[PDB]
């Protein structure tokens, strides 16, 4: 029922790990320039998945959906550590409004199968994610073609979600 | 004597409302439809229902309700003629009576409900003089709203000058089931229609029986009159004295005199039928109808209905004169006879079917009523006689009348 | 022959019902002479209007023929439609109905399970009693199948034929046996349904079915501990439908048993912790836990943490759910008295509630929370709420104050004080079925009828429009006016017993229009019992009934003749029958 | 949203504030609550227009009481238009100022009041004189000290009958308000210039100065007769109202002429055809119409001895005329109409009303109590009805030939040979117990009593009082009739009445069939049958006492629901 | 056990009804008429519980359209709110964003969805899938 | 005014949308500037009905030139759009992207647009030819 962001920087495989969620495949991505958006009903609540890249040019594109946004979702990539400090200053850019405060902080450690990356804890410390006020975030490890972490972070949401039984 | 008109819908809502004392709240109009429904679901269905010591006069129009609240020993005929008189003179003004009036007209009905009523009295309620200061499309008022006589103001003229007169008989007839009259009556009523110019005077002259007896030529041919009613117009201390109608007319249609009358003489339309009520499986109207009256008159457009069963099916009806058109939603038939002459019989045979099984309830049995209509001709015999116009100016007008017979109540009761 | 939406958008467009009423004979005509012509074709619509007609309140008994000949048709919808008038214009009284069962029984022969679900579902909505004699042993038969879609239905039909015919529930003991393992939960529920209602019928089930106590035991914590399912699920519960009837199951066996209830105990102890009571679900989850405890021989442990459920339950600012607590201490009345008289301030305080249901519930739970110890203090409040309500609680109000004053009464002095007390502040409310109650037990009184009859003409000097209270009046006026009037044979010093007045309200009775004419029957007998009991003033009240010979009722009049005869013939008859009437239980 | 309406309100454009007039006068019309705009349409109320200022009267009206403080702003404003040259304006301000109920502004209000009391037009004279009665209502005895009552009485001094007749009314209702100190009847020369008033005012203004003659009674013959010869004329007009307190003052003043001599029967038979006539008029009014016959054929019997094919019901009648007019064929049954009445009776019973069928057996019933002769032909007519063996029917039919056997137990012997199958699975308790009285009353004619009884008797305990007690009778009168047979039956009725039985006043007649049929039982032919007088009925003729004050209220809510007029009122 | 079923309009207009109980139709219009009366004569506060003649009565406002059973007065009275929201979201499966003029035209397929999720008064589905993928397998069959 | 429309269009059901995108095309229709509603029906331009997506196109066709730096919001749904079973669809999102005169999005559009022109069903081939 309620609506959520997927963004992050680009080639962080939060296209694939999304087509993972919709259809349970990996498919041939392109570097997503536009957008994309599915729907998931799952836990009977029908995850409206809104994707934007992180292409340099549509970084700045990222204020027009945020009129009547409920949550977020920030997908990590952990094997670029180069790219993560303009990620970080591009998650403080995206954070720094007064109107992105109801949607809340899930960050998706991603490609979570190389040995150069993260765990799901390097990368909050490399965020500062317990400075947060405000911001109900919770991070997990995630796994494209695996499919791994991809539905506890779904299960979290739906936690943050629904406030009911 | 009331302290709030108000008009509702349907519903119990409000269309239009109208205080005058303060004597019933305003808020004591919502338990009307209420009380409504829970004194006609146990057959104390009254036009006065009561909360505590607020009283309900209220007539019903199609889809108004014209309640007439009151706490007091309120005079009761005064407030429902009053409702009577206002249904009257909206009809005049609205010739359709509905919410779209109420709703969207409302500019003059609250000016019209302030002028008809103060304090709970009708003042000046006459349709016609009505008009003459309370427009929709404003002066002093008129002098013939406080003359003597306000039915009639000065100033109004014609070219020609027609006095229409419009006699118009209506048999009241209750017939039982064994083919006996219980009651033949006959209620006249005389409505004209005035052109004249200025302030005339009328005397109307009738072929009475108590004025041939006033005057030794009762011997002839006459109408017995039981009583008779008139208008307001009429000087009714000179028709007491030595019987004469003296009456400045009001200006347009008006009806002059309703009169009543008994009439021992046998009925117009005879009905005689038989019905061969068979369980579960048809019925039949072996129906007959002669005509009493002369071989000279014509019945127009006669609708001689014979109440039918509720679920009656598969109409059948072997006529020999006029149409039939089954009406199931009446649960009846129409046997039309557009012309219809004096001295004929003319049969009809109907059959129907019957469901297999029974209602959980009965249906019961109305009686046959049927509707007339028959012109050139009165069947108490009543004709005018004279009718002399006095004008100061002095002309000639055209005193014109027709004789209509029509129906009132015309029952025949059934087996 | 119109469609049924067009006949919906024709009485849709229709405001009066004195022309809805003409546009529903137009259509039915319609349909009648249709039905008249035998189509089968239209026939479907031509019923369906008929059904929408019906639903509106209209003349449709004509019309099931027709709804008989769609279920005696071939087609599947106009089968459908056929079943679905067969549900809605028959019933066991109908005289008619009985012609489905050829058709319903090749209908359950019928290939098609949805054929055969609706001859199960219209003989288990409406198969009478005869039909159920006629059509049982083919509902065992689809329950001899295992048809998931059939099984679900042919269960509840079972339980219908136990409804309408509870002498046949011994042929479905064979067929329920070892059934309870199957995986759709549908077919489980309804076995469920049906396991609660065998039990519920005979005792004899009852010891055949407390052996599979653990197999259901064993089927609701594989429902408790089953955290998520897709279907079957509101409010994170997989199927607490079927938990329910599984928990009411367990209500109703071992409810005098304790090696199962004591199988039944530690899922029990989980439940009361693994339900919720944020949503409506885990709250009623949790309240067919408490009566599942509350009725069975359990742990006195389980019901301290029940009473500290129903304690949490008051609480709870849903007035669902104080409707649930005061249904809650309404049924442990008897069970656990001890642990609701703590409630009791709460009990009381939702007296003061803004609706009917909690008022009367709680009033009901104050009623039956009276014991040998708060008869004093709970009963002050009890009649102050009397003299609070409203005319609907009165009448149940009269009659549980007195129900609970019959069995604690302290003082038999103060028990007809209250009883004095609410026979003056209810009056016309009161059920007359209590008057020969309160005759009864101040006739069982021996020691007080001077202050019980002295205080009945210092109360109803003032009033006789409460009709109840000179029902008892009269009757004690009668029988204790020598105690009312003492030692007062002629003219003494002014008591205000006065033996002139005291004959003359009940005669102000008599001639007054407010009376029952049993008003007056009970005067009239007072009347005839004090020539006897009264030698004071005498041969006036012979007067009374030589000119009352011709009143207008029948009965009264029968009773003013034959007491006039004893009064002028057999004066020596009189006082040899005037004697006390005996004392009863 | 108000506030844009109210600056509409506060622009200077009339187009402006007339669309926004009449914005809140349609949301008064649905009843919005438009109270909070009060003191700015204040202001926008002196304006030239005269269509604008009716609404705004209009809401001053419906929100006198919401505003009592903020209403003081309009005391000026009514002054000056009472100083118009238009009349329309004058009178509508001066009825304006009478409808509004606040009494910190009628104070100021007493001055315009009588100058439009004194102005030359009589419209706004005959408003003023209405707006008298609406500030007497307001305040009686601010009316007092300003003297309105010697200006009313001026206004029946007035010519041109409206404002006179205006002033009769605004009188009876301040007389009325009085606790007649100081009444004001009047002499009968201002009585017979309302008489000449009489022919000229309105119709309704025809009524309200018959009013006045309900307040006044005539001393002579003469004088009493010279009147009503003027009051006689009345009766033909075509308003029932004017029709109906002509009838009033008739019946008022037909008790001071003679009636030796001959116009007291002359006006007797020319009031008859009226009050027939009055019966065709439309059926709310004939409803108050057969009441106000109920109060005249009870005061006076001998107008409508003669007219009994009028009051027959037709199938268009509702059920508040088809009741009413059975209770006039009651009032009105003789000897020679029997026929007539008891086919039409017959023909009543054959209705879907089941309330009109059972009122329809009880007038059979009163008709059977009313006249002795006809009493067999009621009894005839209600066999054939119970031969109709329609539940309710019989459940009347039972209690009604019950009342006919308590007056007339005579020569009915042969017809109980039939009622002993009168569908004995009758289930009212009101006919079960008349049916046992029936049994019981006459059970030497009916040799199977007791076993009848036997199914009477099965489901003893938990019936009535009523039921249990005519069966605890009707075995004792039974068993005095045949002490055979029903030996068994006697006691087996006691032993249920006295032992098991709680029933108090059962149980009291039981003890006492008990003590009788044990200390002589052979005594009980004299104590229990005795004699039973001729039984006197509820005759339900009013009191002419009360009737007398009932003449006096005709047309009104009393004369309607036939009671006093205080029982009612509050 | 539900006794009866009925679902009335704001306005009073019954729209469904339902006897478990086979009572007569004059019986059916009093007791139908009763209930009606009552529900509309009560507020917004009332726990949408009544204990009328012997029925622990279980009524809910979804809409202007209100809802109305009464399970017996010895069961459990929150699962009876729970049937009709069951049933209220097998209506909006079925229909797809359930209108009144959806309950109105297609009247007769709510009560297909009612006699394929309760026969005799009593639950014959738990499953929300299982129900209406019946119906429209029964539909499939037309 | 075009908050109510924004705010219809930012819900999630189809009916609602839809008649948002038809007041848009409606008020383009007569030439209301809605060029302040574009990056929003970008968003609600994914959809599955086919009848809507056209209107949305005409809309982006209609606006290209006026949000020359908002469009870079559909290249991905292009590059998805033509890749589907429906030829009808693809056809038309390629139609779509020619007409767009936008310098900074057609870097971009090369690619699809060969694919395309290597399809099997000749309507999107003569389509891309003309696209070309
Ligand atoms: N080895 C490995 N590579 C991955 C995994 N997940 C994503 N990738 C790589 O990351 C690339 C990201 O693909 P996309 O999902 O299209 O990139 P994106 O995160 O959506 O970035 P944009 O499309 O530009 O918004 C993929 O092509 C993979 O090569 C993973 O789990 N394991
Ligand atoms: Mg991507």
């Amino acid at each position: 029922e309620m609506r959520i962001l997927m963004v992050g920087l680009d080639a962080a495989g939060k296209t694939t790990i999304l087509y993972k969620l919709k259809l349970g495949e990996i498919v041939t991505t392109i570097p997503t320039i536009g957008f994309n958006v599915e729907t998931v009903e799952y836990k009977n609540i029908s995850f409206t998945v809104w994707d934007v890249g992180g292409l340099d040019k549509i970084r700045p594109l990222w204020r027009h959906y945020f009129q009547n946004t409920q949550g977020l979702i920030f997908v990590v990539d952990s094997n670029d550590r180069e790219r993560v400090n303009e990620a970080r200053e591009e998650l403080m850019r995206m954070l720094a409004e007064d109107e992105l405060r109801d949607a809340v902080l899930l960050v998706f450690a991603n490609k979570q199968d190389l040995p150069n990356a993260m765990n799901a804890a390097e990368i909050t410390d490399k965020l500062g994610l317990h400075s947060l006020r405000h911001r109900n975030w919770y991070i997990q490890a995630t796994c494209a073609t695996s499919g791994d972490g991809l539905y506890e972070g779904l299960d979290w949401l739906s936690n943050q979600l629904r406030n009911q039984k | 004597s009331a302290s709030a008109v108000y008009v509702l819908d349907l519903k119990g809502k409000v269309l239009i409302c109208r205080n005058y004392r303060g004597d019933v709240d305003m808020s004591e109009v919502e338990h009307f439809m209420p009380i409504l429904m829970e004194k006609e679901e146990e057959g104390m269905l009254s036009p006065i229902l009561a909360h505590g010591g607020v009283r309900f006069m209220w007539i019903k129009h199609n889809n108004l309700y014209l309640v007439a609240t009151s706490k007091k020993n309120a005079c009761v005929s005064l407030v429902f003629s009053f409702l009577y008189k206002v249904v009257q003179v909206f009809s005049e003004y609205f010739k359709e009576l509905e919410e779209e009036s109420i709703r969207d007209n409302f500019v003059i009905i609250y000016e019209l409900l302030d002028e008809l009523m103060d304090f709970g009295y009708p003042q000046t309620t006459d349709s016609k003089i009505l008009q003459e200061y309370i427009t929709q499309e404003a002066p002093r008022p008129p002098a013939t709203v406080t003359n003597a006589v306000s039915w009639r103001s000065e100033g109004i003229k014609y070219r020609k000058n027609e006095v229409f007169l419009d006699v118009i008989e209506a048999v009241n007839l209750l017939v039982s089931a064994n083919g006996n009259v219980l009651r033949s009556e006959i209620v006249g009523s005389i409505k004209m229609r005035v052109f004249l110019s200025g302030m005339p005077e009328l005397r109307l002259g009738l072929n009475d029986k108590v004025l041939f007896d006033n005057t030794g030529r009762g011997k002839s041919k006459s109408v017995e009159l039981e009583d008779v009613k008139f208008h307001q117009c009429v000087r009714l201390s000179r028709f007491e004295n030595d019987r004469t109608i003296s009456f400045i007319p009001p200006d347009g249609e008006f009806e002059l005199m309703s009169y009543r009358l008994n009439t021992h003489v046998k009925p117009l339309i005879w009905i005689e039928s038989v019905i061969e009520k068979h369980s579960h499986s048809r019925i039949e109207y072996m129906v007959k109808a002669k005509s009493q009256f002369k071989r000279r008159s014509t019945a127009n457009n006669v609708e001689i209905h014979i109440p039918v069963p509720n679920d009656a099916d598969s109409p059948k009806f072997k006529t020999t004169v006029g149409s039939v058109k089954w009406v199931p939603e009446n649960s009846e038939i129409v046997w039309s006879v557009k012309s219809f002459p004096g001295g004929k019989e003319y049969l009809m045979r109907a059959h129907f079917g019957l469901p297999s099984v029974e209602a959980e309830d009965k249906e019961g049995k109305p009686p046959i009523s049927v509707k007339f209509e028959i012109p050139y001709f009165t069947t108490s015999g009543i004709q005018v006689r004279y009718l002399k116009i006095i004008e100061k100016s002095g002309y000639q007008a055209l005193p014109w009348v027709r004789y209509i017979t029509q129906n009132g109540d015309y029952q025949l009761r059934t087996q | 022959p119109i469609r049924l939406r067009e006949l919906i958008r024709t009485i849709r467009t229709a405001r009066t019902q004195a022309e809805e009423r003409e546009m529903i004979q137009k259509e039915c005509a319609a349909i009648r002479s249709s039905f008249r012509e035998e189509d089968n074709t239209y026939r479907c619509r031509n019923v369906a209007k008929l059904l929408y007609m019906h639903m509106l309140g209209y003349p449709a008994h004509f019309g099931q023929l027709e709804c008989l000949k769609l279920i005696a048709s071939q087609k599947f919808t106009d089968k459908r439609i056929g079943y679905l008038g067969a549900m809605l214009l028959l019933d066991e009284r109908q005289d008619v109905h009985l012609l489905m069962t050829n058709c319903i029984k090749n209908d359950l022969n019928h290939s098609t399970q949805f054929v055969q679900g609706l001859a199960l579902c219209t003989l288990g909505c409406m198969g009478s009693s005869e039909m159920c004699r006629d059509l049982a042993g083919e509902v065992e038969k689809l329950l001899k199948t295992s048809n998931s879609y059939l099984r679900k239905k042919a269960a509840l039909c079972a339980v219908h034929v136990i409804r309408k015919v509870p002498e046949l529930m011994e042929m479905f003991l064979p067929a329920t046996k070892n059934l309870l393992n199957e995986k759709n939960h549908g077919v489980l529920h309804t076995s469920v349904v049906l396991l609660t209602e065998m039990c519920e019928r005979s005792p004899d089930m009852l010891a055949h079915f407390r052996k599979l106590v653990p197999q259901l035991v064993r089927i609701l914590k594989n429902l408790i501990m089953s955290g998520y399912s897709p279907e079957h699920d509101v409010s994170g519960i997989s199927d607490p439908f079927l938990q329910v009837r599984i928990l009411r199951l367990l209500r109703i066996l071992g409810r005098n048993d304790d090696d199962s209830s004591e199988a039944m105990n530690d899922i029990l102890a989980q439940v009361a912790t693994n339900t919720e009571t944020s949503k409506n679900v885990g709250n009623a989850i949790l309240y067919e836990t408490v009566l599942t405890i509350m009725d069975i021989k359990s742990e006195s442990g389980l019901r301290v943490l029940a009473i500290n459920i129903l304690g949490r339950f008051l609480l709870n600012n849903d007035k669902n759910i104080r409707y649930v607590a005061l249904t809650s201490l309404l049924k442990t009345v008897q069970t656990d008295h001890n642990a609701v008289q703590r409630h009791r301030s709460t009990i009381v305080d939702c007296l003061k509630d803004l609706d009917v249901s909690i008022k009367r519930r709680a009033m009901e739970l104050s009623f039956a929370l009276v014991n040998g110890n708060n008869i004093r203090g709970m009963m002050k409040e009890l009649l102050y709420f009397l003299d609070s309500c409203e005319p609907e609680f009165k009448a149940d109000c009269a009659s549980g104050i007195f129900l609970a004053a019959e069995k604690y009464a302290p003082s038999k002095r103060w028990h007809i004080d209250t009883i004095m007390r609410v026979l003056t502040t209810a009056g016309s409310y009161v059920r007359d079925d209590a008057v020969p109650n309160l005759i009864q037990l101040i006739t069982n009184s021996v020691e007080m009828h001077a202050y019980t009859v002295q205080r009945l003409y210092k109360a109803i000097l003032g009033d006789y429009s409460q009709q109840p209270l000179v029902q008892v009046a009269a009757w004690c006026i009668g029988e204790y006016g020598d105690l009312l009037v003492s030692g007062q044979c002629e003219e003494e010093e002014p008591i205000q017993v006065t033996e002139d007045e005291v004959l003359d309200i009940l005669e102000s009775v008599l001639i007054s229009n407010m009376s029952t004419s049993v008003t007056r029957g009970y005067a009239l007998t007072a009347i005839m019992k004090l020539s006897t009991r009264f030698t004071c003033t005498v041969n006036r009240i012979k007067k009374v009934v030589s000119i009352y010979g011709s009143s207008i009722d029948v009965e009264l009049q029968q009773r003013a003749v034959e007491y006039n005869a004893l009064f002028k013939k057999y004066d020596h008859m009189r006082s040899a029958l005037l004697e006390r009437m005996p004392v009863m239980e | 949203e108000i506030f844009e309406l109210k600056a509409e309100l506060n622009s200077d454009k009339k187009e402006k504030k007339k669309e926004a007039v009449k914005k809140v006068i349609a949301s008064m019309t649905v009843g919005k609550d438009v109270s909070a705009l009060f003191p700015d349409v204040v202001n926008c109320m002196q304006t030239d227009n005269l269509e604008l200022k009716k609404l705004v009267y209009l809401y001053l009206m419906n929100y006198a009481k919401s505003q009592p403080d903020m209403a003081i702003m309009a005391v000026n404003t009514f002054v000056k238009d009472c100083e118009d040259p238009n009349p329309l304006i004058r009178a509508l301000a001066v009825r304006t100022m009478g409808c509004i109920r606040v009494d910190k502004i009628t104070e100021y209000l007493c001055e315009p009041l009588r100058k439009c009391l004194k102005d030359e037009d009589p419209y706004v004279r005959k408003t003023a004189a209405v707006c008298v009665a609406k500030l007497h209502d307001i305040n009686a005895q601010l009316v007092e000290d300003q003297g309105f009552l010697d200006t009313l009485k001026d206004l029946i001094s007035d010519s041109n009958p409206m404002v006179v007749a205006n002033a009769v009314a605004a009188l009876s209702e301040i007389a009325e308000s009085h606790p007649s100190s100081n009444l004001l009847d009047l002499n009968p020369q201002s009585i017979n210039k309302l008489l000449t008033a009489l022919n000229e005012c309105t119709e309704w203004g025809q009524i309200f100065i018959l009013d006045c003659l309900a307040n006044y009674m005539p001393k002579d013959d003469r004088e009493a007769q010279s009147i009503c010869e003027r009051v006689t004329p009345r009766l033909s007009h075509a308003n029932s109202a004017v029709v109906l307190s002509a009838v009033k003052v008739l019946m008022k003043f037909m008790e001071m002429l003679s009636k030796d001599l001959d116009y007291y029967g002359t006006l007797l038979k020319k009031l008859a055809p009226p009050l027939v006539t009055l019966l065709s008029a439309e059926p709310e009014l004939q409803y108050v119409a057969l009441r106000n016959i109920n109060l005249i054929v009870q005061k006076r019997p001998e107008i409508l001895k003669h007219e009994m094919k009028v009051f027959f019901v037709k199938y268009n009648d509702p059920i508040y005329v088809k009741l009413e007019k059975l209770d006039i064929m009651i009032r009105l049954a003789s000897q020679a109409n029997i026929a007539q009445v008891l086919a039409e009776l017959r023909e009543y019973a054959t209705e879907v009303d089941v309330d009109f069928v059972r009122k329809a057996v009880r007038a059979i019933g009163r008709c059977a109590i009313k006249v002795e002769q006809s009493a067999e032909r009621c009894v005839s007519t209600l066999l054939d009805l119970i031969q109709t063996k329609v539940n309710y029917v019989v459940q009347e039919a039972i209690v009604v030939i019950k009342d006919i056997f308590r007056k007339y137990p005579n020569k009915y012997e042969s017809v109980i040979a039939t009622l002993c199958e009168n569908l004995d699975s009758l289930d009212e308790p009101e006919a079960r117990a008349a049916m046992i009285w029936i049994v019981g009353e006459y059970a030497e004619r009916i040799d199977n009593a007791d076993e009848l009884l036997e199914s009477f008797l099965e489901g003893f305990h938990d019936k009535s009082t009523q039921v249990q007690l005519q069966l605890l009778t009707a075995i004792v009168k039974l068993f005095l009739k045949k002490p055979t047979e029903t030996q068994e039956l006697v006691q087996q009725v006691l032993s249920l009445a006295t032992q098991d039985s709680d029933n108090p006043d059962l149980r009291d007649r039981g003890y006492i069939y008990w003590r009788l049929l044990s200390t002589d039982p052979v005594a009980a032919k004299e104590v229990v049958l005795a004699e039973k007088p001729l039984i006197s009925e509820e005759t339900d003729l009013i009191e002419p006492t009360l009737l007398d004050e009932l003449i006096c209220y005709i047309g009104t809510l009393a004369s309607v629901y036939h009671k006093p007029p205080s029982a009612f009122v509050e | 056990m539900i006794h009866f079923i009925l679902l009335f309009s704001r306005q009073g207009k019954l729209r469904l009804q339902k006897w478990y109980i086979t009572l007569p139709d004059k019986e059916r219009k009093k007791i139908t008429r009763e209930i009606v009366q009552i529900i509309l004569s009560r507020g917004h506060r009332t726990s949408s519980f009544v204990d009328w003649k012997e029925l622990k009565l279980v009524y809910k406002r979804y809409a202007s359209l209100y809802f109305c059973c009464a399970i017996e007065n010895q069961d459990n009275e929150l699962l009876t709110l729970e049937i009709v929201h069951r049933y209220v979201e097998l209506l909006d499966k079925y229909f797809g964003n359930v209108c009144e003029l959806d309950i109105i035209f297609n009247f007769e397929k709510a009560y297909f969805i009612l006699d394929e999720f309760i026969i005799g008064g009593e639950i014959q589905e738990t499953s929300k899938k299982i129900a209406v993928k019946a119906i429209e397998d029964s539909d499939m069959l037309q």
